[PDB]
């Protein structure tokens, strides 16, 4: 009954997050309006506000001590600038195109940002970048599925490259090992590749950092490349990585083969600007890739199968699987990392817990009803300590202040960009009961957290709005009734 | 003695009344245990619970376990610890 | 993969230990154990219907064995079954008469 | 047709035994 | 206190305790009930539970 | 008796060898059946006393070669490629201006 | 038995073999460092030395397309044959299935 | 009512005794019935109330 | 050992001493009504065989 | 615990490709392992074990017993070497039951070390001197393991 | 934790199963993190009991 | 419980007999018990006595 | 280096049976077994209690409840 | 601590502090809680290692001793209450409200 | 009343049996000497509890 909608006006919009508002028809109930009295040449200005804002959109330099586990924004125009790669396994979950781009300041978070302000000028502070990675070339971030690792991942490279840094990204490593396709090496004999994702890398970080690269002269690149007519040949780091993806098929087959191995020949001689090198699961870098070595009667040449002494057409077989150190793209990372002539390159990264479940038995998996689905099939151990080179940083859960607002970011703005319960906000409880029930669903856990949000609309057994109904229409006729 | 309890054998049949009907009858039995422990052989006790068969109940039987020690000899002479042979035995043996 | 099984000799070790395989024929000497030539190292089944707890038919033992296909025809099934010498088919051929009194004594006994 | 009967030539077929038609290729007799 | 544990220990749990069902030394160098020097159990077999 | 319990897997249980003897019909035949095949395992049990050869091994579950040691696999024989690939990129170089797609069969995997 | 296990190639025994053998024919280090004492591929199976045999598969598809037959007859067990069937089970004395033997 | 049939069982506690005894003790006029109805409450097992 | 028409003519005599149990539970004992025929048909397997160690 | 289909549809009339119901026999049940025994059109001996519910189900249990396999073997991130006892360590010192013979044994209760045994797992950079006694050119690296008291990011300093 | 497996494990992550749970503590006026519970399975046996009469 | 330290025996202690399954405890009695045609006494009083 | 393995081996065999019982002596061999536990105690006990003490096993065991701790009147 | 079991010793004279007589608050082997009197130590026991002071043979509870019962010339008439056999709702300690 | 129910009864004996447990003291107990697999698996999983 008490509406006040149409006695509101719309604030000035000066960020995106700020014209992601709803319509006032439908977020009327869902975040309830106030009004606050001025006194503006006269005493009473009524002026009806919203409860609750948006978290304002800031730059990684705005962000500070005072932040930690607050919630931030980013606008979708930095949104497209500094990621062209995607996001994590996980992230982009919450982030519709009506929805804003919303971002958790951990204290974890806090941590990385002064790290990578330091790494903005690493060779005046080269003692206090040693020291916090007690000499490691970079960190490795580890804890349990679905908690903070690739949401924090997508968090460096917006740390990084909006202070212009030049960034490695791996947006997801199921891409390179757990892959479509491998094909062999064509300039390095041994090596494998994963050809469909080196033209998405080679494509995507041209346009990243572009402001920097075509200030990268080219110092150990052979000026013979093959080159097309109309063509121009690659004078910038810019222009080898756009001769490498930008073709035709299946000449972007052996192109990228070229490419990859001159561009990690030509960061590995860098020793002058600072490469951030992130990578999201790099526990898929540090074991066998999902590939497996061809049986060697395909190379040897056969007449028939009836008389050639082979059974490859009548029984399948596993040959001895592929490491990742095999492939073009983890060798040139791996010699940046053991070899110790490059105090210049940081590896923050993190791994995946994104296999499958088995816990004693297994079935089939039912096709429709399948959350894993898209998942890996490893099934392995993983400890960061012995199984990389990197300092492990581990982090668990939520606590109940990060998960606090966490969880107002997702019941609030999700209604106010017109995607919650909006007009029927009288089904669902307040937040209160929806934080403390999420809490005990999810365990804090931020995969789960979001997950028991889309599940709150299937809650049974609620019955907070039912009697506060039952109160008000009780409190409603006996108010009449001493009006009769 | 203790009696100890022992859950009944009970075996179901399903067999047609007349394809019209089922009946569902069961052969059942049911345990009793008794449990004797004595800290010396006796072979006087021995003939004393065997011939409990002979004064039962009606349609009432009765089965004995006996667990006794005995000394077992491991002759050294008889059996005994050789080396491996020379040429060993596979799995064609 | 597709591998070879090997051996090691104590006299090629440097510290000389027995050996699990030679062990294995110590316990097929003792027991008298079939040892088959021609067992699958890849075919290892469980029977998963009782050996796992949060099963409802959970038995400890394996009832049954994943091989499809296990007849009379194949010699290892007739070595390891249990012959019909006094089971309850011997109590069926004894006992099952159409007059109980022509198998506790003879007629012309009894008259 | 379980494993291997893709290994099959036309040489594994006893073809001296038989008398086929000209047209459709099907047997048309039997030797005794 | 709660009980969380590895599956696969329950799994050597479960089987281990039913095959170590009989695997029972009875007569052993003791104190009183546990303890014997023989041990004689009569099972009594009947129609009724009250028999 | 740690070659006691090897030689007798699932026949020892709880501390306790247990023999069951049902070779023959009546008993006293399985109790002198059960009785040589308590004193031929005992006297093969027994071989552990004549030396440590005869000491039945430790089955450890040793671990793959980790991630650290995995990740030097790249460089092994990292100079000799290194001087390999700058050849295979000109074999590359002039096999490219006579086809469009030149296979690394063509370069370096031998087939024949 | 159902997998008729295949022919030994020579050098698939590791990733190292292959790629010495067949890869790279430059390749200094032939295999994996194997130790002095015996490795045990198929644990907890004993089998026999000198034979090949083939490791239990680790992906769905070799499961699948493994020339495998199904049950067609009905199957029999060594011991529950005496037992005609589930509904045919014969029991000769009617002791408890709780009956544990002395 | 001392209960004997487990229908009955089921519904007696001493807690629930305290407003049957608090209703015969209400529904007294005069202290001296009132005493000897409260001297038998606390002889029983009775929650005073 | 009998057929369905002899089991009805001694249960309708009164020789055989059977407890008659409603026709759709599964009787008493607990391994029938737990998994069925099949389960039942395995616990006397392991009463008869499976609980000796043989030699 | 796990969420996968273990039993097999019972028989009754042909069902439709419908909402909440799928064919008896398609596809997508199992992996495609149905089309063993399906039949397309809507030689007794190949008929009548297509439709026997005690054969069906078998055939199920020896797929879900191979699902059961090669995940447990991909669990393997190990092998079994046999390692002599002398140059074992000290917690494989003890006399270890085989399986399913005693209770699951705890690795060293004294030294607060309460795990099963039979799940250790030993890393091979740590026994380089009893594998490979006879290379001495230490073909593996040393494990580089992380000072846990030094003042690194994670402790604020 | 119920059969030593959480709750999120057990019930398969699903909110209309787990807050059947919850539904003792909230009637009772009071909060769930001040107890801990294990629940034991005693009846049949299944991989999975997601579903809403177990619950 | 325990006889010797019992004296006042703690009498329907709230054991739960739904929890288990004892249901199938049906009873049939002889028809016309209190009826006044039939008598009290007579030769169907033996059905009383079978089982 | 201390003794033989036949006597460790006997001493185990002792300290592993059901119910370890201690042995009955003679009157010599009483008088022995108990001045070298005198003379023994000395050293297991803290040196709060080694000259004057409450009984022989008085602060050999770290922690044993006493009934004589509360009734100090 | 050389000891897999437990070591006995010589029977010393003791008190019982308590005895858990229900099976689920002391499972086999039982123990009951003594005090012995050379030291006080409390310690728990097992039931198999003490020693009561009998007063007779077939008892089952051997300790107490016998009572002998009062008698009556004309004992076939003795008033027991039906209601308060025990005698409960009479009270000997007086109150402040019986006035 | 008594003082606790039939299930409670139950698992205050478990309670009792592993607060006493030894596993040198289950030497030839059989399937008796299993102590409390609900309690037991929890301390065998300390390494990934780590309250
Ligand atoms: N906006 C925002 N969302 C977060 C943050 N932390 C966790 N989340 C949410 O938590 C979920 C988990 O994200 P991921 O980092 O991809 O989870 P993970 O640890 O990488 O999971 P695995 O890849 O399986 O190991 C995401 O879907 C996010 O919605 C955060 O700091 N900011
Ligand atoms: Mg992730």
């Amino acid at each position: 009954k008490k509406s006040l909608a149409a006695m509101y006006m719309r604030p000035p919009v000066t960020c995106y997050t700020d014209a992601c508002e709803a319509p006032v028809a439908m977020w009327d109930g869902a975040i309830p309006l106030k009004e606050t009295r001025k006194l503006k040449n006269g005493v009473p200005v009524r002026t009806v506000s919203r409860t609750y804002s948006h978290p304002p959109q800031l730059t990684p330099t705005q962000l500070s001590f005072n932040d930690i586990n607050s919630m931030y924004c980013v606008g979708n125009d930095e949104l497209i600038q500094f990621f062209p790669e995607g996001l994590g396994g996980r992230v982009f979950q919450t982030m519709p195109p009506g929805h804003p781009r919303g971002f958790l300041y951990r204290k974890e978070t806090h941590l990385l940002n002064l790290f990578v302000d330091k790494v903005q000028h690493w060779h005046t502070k080269r003692s206090v970048l040693s020291s916090l990675t007690n000499g490691r070339t970079g960190f490795i971030v580890d804890g349990p599925t679905g908690c903070g690792k690739s949401a924090l991942m997508c968090q460096v490279v917006h740390f990084a490259r909006s202070r212009n840094i030049v960034t490695l990204y791996v947006p997801d490593a199921k891409v390179w090992t757990h892959g479509e396709w491998c094909w062999p090496s064509t300039i390095l004999p041994g090596f494998f590749d994963a050809p469909d994702a080196a033209r998405s890398f080679l494509k995507y970080f041209a346009v990243a950092n572009r402001a920097t690269l075509t200030s990268w002269k080219l110092r150990c690149t052979p000026k013979d490349l093959p080159t097309e007519q109309g063509e121009r040949q690659p004078q910038n780091l810019y222009e080898l990585c756009e001769w490498g993806h930008r073709a035709v098929a299946p000449a972007s087959i052996d192109r990228q083969s070229v490419c990859v191995k001159f561009l990690m020949d030509e960061l590995s001689e860098e020793k002058k600007l600072p490469v951030v090198i992130v990578v999201d699961g790099w526990n898929l870098f540090s074991h066998e890739t999902h590939f497996r070595y061809p049986h060697p009667d395909f190379l040897r040449g056969l007449a028939s199968f009836n008389e050639s002494s082979t059974d490859i057409d009548l029984y399948p077989q596993e040959l001895p699987r592929i490491p990742a150190s095999r492939l073009s793209f983890v060798r040139g990372l791996n010699k940046m990392i053991l070899s110790g002539d490059d105090p210049n390159k940081f590896f923050i990264t993190c791994t995946t817990r994104d296999f499958k479940p088995f816990d004693g038995i297994s079935g089939f998996p039912n096709v429709e009803t399948d959350r894993f689905a898209n998942s890996l099939d490893e099934y392995a151990p993983y400890d960061p300590e012995k199984d990389s080179h990197f300092h492990p940083i581990q982090i668990g859960n939520f606590d109940e202040y990060e998960y606090r607002s966490f969880l107002r970011f997702l019941i609030n703005s999700g209604e106010l960009a017109g995607l919650g319960w909006g007009p029927l906000w009288h089904a669902s409880s307040d937040f209160e009961r929806k934080l403390y029930k999420i809490g005990f669903l999810s365990g804090r856990n931020p995969q789960g957290v979001v997950d028991h949000y889309h599940q709150e609309l299937v809650w049974r057994y609620d019955y907070q709005r039912t009697r506060q109904k039952q109160y008000l229409l009780k409190r409603r006729m006996e108010g009449m009734s001493r009006g009769a | 003695p203790h009696v100890e309890k022992l859950e009944p054998w009970v075996r179901m049949a399903e067999f047609w009344t007349s394809e019209m009907s089922t009946a569902h009858y069961e052969f059942r039995k049911f345990f009793r245990v008794i449990i004797c422990k004595l800290p010396f052989q006796s072979t006087e006790f021995e003939k004393r619970m065997y011939d409990i068969r002979h004064w039962l109940h009606r349609q009432t039987s009765c089965e004995f376990h006996t667990i006794y020690r005995r000394n077992v000899i491991h002759d050294s002479a008889v059996f005994p610890t050789e080396h491996d042979p020379a040429t060993p035995t596979t799995h064609e043996h | 993969g597709v591998h070879r099984v090997g051996y090691t000799h104590p006299s090629t070790l440097p510290v000389p230990c027995a050996q699990r395989w030679d062990l294995r024929l110590a316990r097929a000497r003792i027991f008298q154990e079939y040892i088959e030539e021609k067992a699958p190292g890849a075919w290892q089944l469980e029977d998963e219907r009782s050996m796992s707890p949060e099963f409802k038919t959970f038995t400890g033992y394996p009832m049954r064995d994943m091989r499809p296909g296990y007849g009379q025809n194949l010699p290892d099934y007739i070595m390891k079954k249990r012959l019909p010498n006094n089971t309850h088919y011997e109590l069926f051929a004894r006992r099952d008469i159409p007059n109980e009194d022509n198998a506790m004594y003879g007629k012309y006994l009894y008259d | 047709p379980e494993v291997a009967m893709h290994r099959n030539t036309v040489g594994l077929l006893p073809a001296h035994m038989w008398e086929t038609d000209k047209k459709t290729g099907k047997v048309k007799s039997v030797k005794d | 206190f709660p009980f969380q544990w590895k599956t696969e220990d329950w799994y050597e749990y479960e089987v281990a305790k039913v095959r170590n069902r009989r695997f029972v030394f009875e007569n052993t160098e003791e104190d009183g009930i546990r303890g014997s020097e023989v041990t004689y159990k009569i099972v009594l077999e009947g129609f009724w539970d009250h028999h | 008796e740690r070659r006691l319990r090897i030689l007798a897997q699932h026949r020892v249980g709880m501390g306790v060898l247990k023999l069951d003897a049902d070779k023959y019909e009546d008993q006293a035949d399985n109790v002198t059946f059960g009785t040589t095949k308590l004193s031929e395992l005992l006297a093969d049990a027994r071989k552990a006393q004549l030396g440590e050869e005869y000491w039945p091994s430790v089955e450890l579950k040793v671990r793959k070669p980790s991630g650290q040691s995995k990740a030097h696999y790249s460089l092994i024989d990292n100079e000799r490629i290194e001087k390999r690939s700058r050849e295979l990129y000109e074999k590359y170089r002039d096999a490219k201006k006579r086809s469009l797609f030149v296979t690394p069969m063509e370069t370096w995997l031998e087939v024949k | 038995r159902f997998p008729p296990t295949p022919s030994e190639t020579p050098a698939t025994q590791d990733w190292m073999a292959y790629t010495a053998k067949y890869l790279d024919k430059q390749f200094t280090i032939s295999a994996e460092p194997a130790p002095v004492y015996n490795v045990n591929k198929l644990w907890p199976m004993q089998q026999i030395p000198g034979k090949v045999d083939q490791t239990p598969f680790e992906e769905d598809q070799t499961w699948l397309l493994h020339s495998i037959p199904v049950q067609q007859l009905e199957m029999h067990h060594h011991e529950k044959d005496l037992q005609d069937l589930p509904f045919i089970n014969h029991e000769q004395f009617p002791r408890s299935l709780e009956w544990n033997a002395p | 009512l001392e209960p004997c049939t487990p229908r009955e069982w089921l519904q007696f506690s001493h807690r629930n005794l305290a407003y049957a005894y608090n209703g015969a003790l209400r529904a007294c006029h005069s202290l001296p019935s009132m005493l000897l109805l409260y001297k038998e409450m606390k002889q029983r097992g009775v929650k005073v109330d | 050992n009998v057929s369905y028409w002899t089991m009805n003519k001694m249960v309708r005599g009164g020789n055989l001493l059977v407890h008659r149990v409603h026709y759709t539970g599964w009787g008493t004992d607990s391994h029938l009504k737990k998994g069925g025929w099949e389960h039942r048909w395995n616990k006397v397997l392991q009463r008869n065989v499976l609980q000796y160690s043989r030699i | 615990v796990s969420t996968g289909e273990f039993d097999h549809p019972p028989f009754q009339f042909r069902q439709r490709h419908t909402f909440n119901t799928t064919p008896l026999h398609d596809a997508n049940r199992f992996g495609g392992r149905t089309a063993y025994l399906r039949e397309i059109g809507p030689k007794k001996q190949g008929r009548r074990f297509k439709k026997d519910p005690r054969t069906v189900q078998f055939n199920v249990d020896v797929w879900c017993a191979q699902q059961t396999l090669r995940k447990r073997w991909k669990q393997r991130d190990w092998e079994v070497i046999e390692i002599p006892f002398r140059l074992v360590p000290r917690e494989q010192q003890r006399v270890i039951p085989e399986l399913y013979t005693d209770i699951p044994q705890m690795t060293d209760p004294a030294r607060n070390d309460f795990s099963n045994i039979r799940n250790k797992v030993y890393d091979r950079e740590e026994l380089q001197g009893v594998l490979f006694p006879a290379a001495g050119a230490m073909l593996y690296p040393p494990l580089q393991r992380v000072d846990k008291q030094a003042m690194t990011l994670d402790k604020y300093l | 934790t119920v059969m030593g497996k959480p709750l999120s494990l057990v019930l398969d992550n699903k909110a209309w199963l787990m807050e059947m749970v919850l539904m003792p503590f909230d009637e009772a006026n009071l909060d769930y993190r001040d107890f801990d519970a294990h629940i034991v399975s005693e009846g049949h046996a299944m991989p999975s009991i997601a579903n809403e009469i177990a619950a | 419980g325990d006889i010797y330290y019992d004296d006042t025996r703690g009498l329907h202690d709230r054991s739960p007999t739904w929890m288990n399954e004892v249901p199938e405890t049906r009873y049939d009695r002889l028809y016309g018990v209190n009826h006044p045609d039939i008598a009290k006494i007579g030769i169907r009083r033996h059905l009383n006595v079978e089982y | 280096r201390a003794t033989t393995d036949a006597i460790r081996a006997a001493w185990e065999g002792v300290m592993r049976e059901d119910v370890v019982r201690l042995p009955d002596v003679t009157g010599v061999v009483a008088l022995y077994l108990t001045l070298v536990c005198i003379r023994e105690s000395g050293r297991l006990v803290p040196e709060e209690l080694k000259e004057l003490s409450s009984g022989l096993e008085d602060g050999v065991r770290p922690g044993v409840r006493k009934l004589q701790q509360y009734p100090l009147i | 601590s050389s000891a897999e079991q437990r070591i006995a010793g010589g029977p010393q004279r003791a008190v019982i502090i308590q005895y858990h007589h229900q099976p689920f608050f002391n499972p086999e082997p039982r123990l009951v809680k003594v005090a012995f009197q050379c030291d006080g130590t409390i310690m728990e026991v097992p039931i198999s290692d003490v020693m009561i002071w009998q007063r007779r043979y077939h008892g089952p509870e051997r300790t107490v001793g016998d009572e002998s019962r009062r008698y009556n010339p004309a004992a076939m008439r003795r008033y027991v209450d039906v209601t308060d056999p025990f005698n409960e709702k009479t009270s000997n300690t007086e109150h402040f409200l019986d006035k | 009343f008594n003082e606790f129910d039939a299930k409670g009864r139950e698992y205050v004996q478990y309670m009792r049996e592993f607060a006493r447990f030894d596993p040198r003291k289950s030497r030839g107990n059989g399937q008796k000497g299993f102590p409390f697999r609900d309690a037991y698996l929890t301390k065998m999983n300390e390494a990934n509890q780590k309250t």
